[PDB]
């Protein structure tokens, strides 16, 4: 998975708020996101399908994304 | 009163993001179009879901009284998110 | 201790790349044309497929 | 989203370790609910493995009328002696999972700090826990709100 990097997990950190990171944090997060978008794309590219298209449209991933699930910090 | 200069914010790089998303759709389904504004919400989605998963990381070290982070709060962050 | 994120080397993370900043032509659509929503029946048709990966 | 969660409230917080749970929740009911919630109050021993959860309480909770309900759950503290000594003392998780026909739609975690309340055991904690010296403080104002799309029928 080497479309992400070193420096794009740290910006990522930085924006978390986070102030040092471990060396195997970098091994970790990728790991991470490799299954997240596996999964995401998976769903996705299947709503695509059940729709008899070939081009992937933003409601797809947003239909997927809500099968993944998706979490606030407090209720509503 | 303070004013603000906007400025677009950079998590992960573009380019390279679009061909990971290329990677991992040729093995579910080849010859496989994307809309630019599908890519980019997968973006946004992976991008903000590693920043929240960091936000965890950031309080469990505070509370914890540590100053560096492991790949155990990162594995905590995920668990009470509902991933195994 | 691990890896320090904050100091001398801060703005060297968040260069601008103009070559890597933006989403290539190629993989994406050809054009701006409009194309159908999943309709209620294959949303769910979709999801009852997906439910039985799920369980092997 | 048939079944919402409109609060969950902390209510002995901060407490000694042994204190039971003590939550309110308020969920919302779009209209009667032909099968059973089951709410699980589930304590994380350890990041490292499911192995080290403990489901502290399971209720099961209907018919269910329409409208807004109100109710006090209440388990009792895990058990000390399943709890990696690593984990006992500082930051964990517990859990209140609700599934519909044996599929959760909610989770709502909450951070849990374990901390000894005098400063010698601050300075220097024993190799061993002592449970009976812990307090629970449960991080309530940040919760992680999960909400997952599933089959209503």
């Amino acid at each position: 998975i080497q479309g992400i990097t070193k420096p794009a997990i740290r910006r990522l950190a930085r924006r978390g708020g986070v102030k040092r990171i471990s060396g195997l944090i970098y091994e970790e997060t990728r790991g991470v996101l490799k299954v997240f978008l596996e999964n995401v794309i998976r769903d996705a590219v299947t709503y695509t399908e059940h729709a008899k298209r070939k081009t992937v449209t933003a409601m797809d991933v947003v239909y997927a994304l809500k099968r993944q699930g998706r979490t606030l910090y407090g209720f509503g | 009163i303070r004013r603000y200069q906007k400025s677009t914010e950079l998590l992960i790089r573009k380019l390279p993001f679009q061909r990971l998303v290329r990677e991992i759709a040729q093995d579910f389904k080849t010859d496989l179009r994307f809309q630019s504004s599908a890519v980019m919400a997968l973006q946004e989605a992976c991008e903000a879901y590693l920043v929240g998963l960091f936000e965890d990381t950031n309080l469990c070290a505070i509370h914890a009284k540590r100053v560096t982070i492991m790949p155990k709060d990162i594995q905590l962050a995920r668990r009470i998110r509902g991933e195994r | 201790d691990g890896e320090e994120l904050i100091g001398d080397g801060m703005e060297r993370d968040y260069r601008a790349i103009p070559e890597l900043d933006a989403y290539e032509a190629e993989g994406l659509a050809l054009d701006d044309e409009d194309v159908e929503e999943l309709t209620a029946s294959q949303r769910e048709a979709a999801e009852r497929a997906m439910r039985q990966r799920d369980r092997e | 989203a048939k079944v919402q969660v409109n609060n969950v409230v902390v209510l002995d917080n901060p407490s000694p370790f042994y204190n039971p749970f003590q939550f309110e929740i308020t969920f919302e009911c779009i209209e009667d609910l032909s099968e059973d919630l089951e709410w699980k109050i589930i304590y994380v021993g350890s990041a490292e493995s499911e192995e080290y959860d403990q489901v502290l309480d399971s209720v099961l909770v209907g018919p269910v009328p329409a409208g807004r309900h109100m109710f006090v759950f209440q388990a009792d503290a895990p058990n000390p002696g399943l709890i990696p000594d690593a984990d006992a003392v500082g930051v964990t998780v517990v859990l209140i999972t609700c599934t519909y026909r044996g599929q959760e739609f909610i989770r709502v975690g909450y951070y849990v700090n374990n901390e000894y309340t005098e400063t010698e055991l601050r300075e220097n904690p024993p190799v061993k826990p002592d449970f009976s010296k812990l307090q629970r403080n449960i991080l309530a104002s940040n919760p992680r709100v999960t909400r997952f799309h599933i089959n209503w029928e």
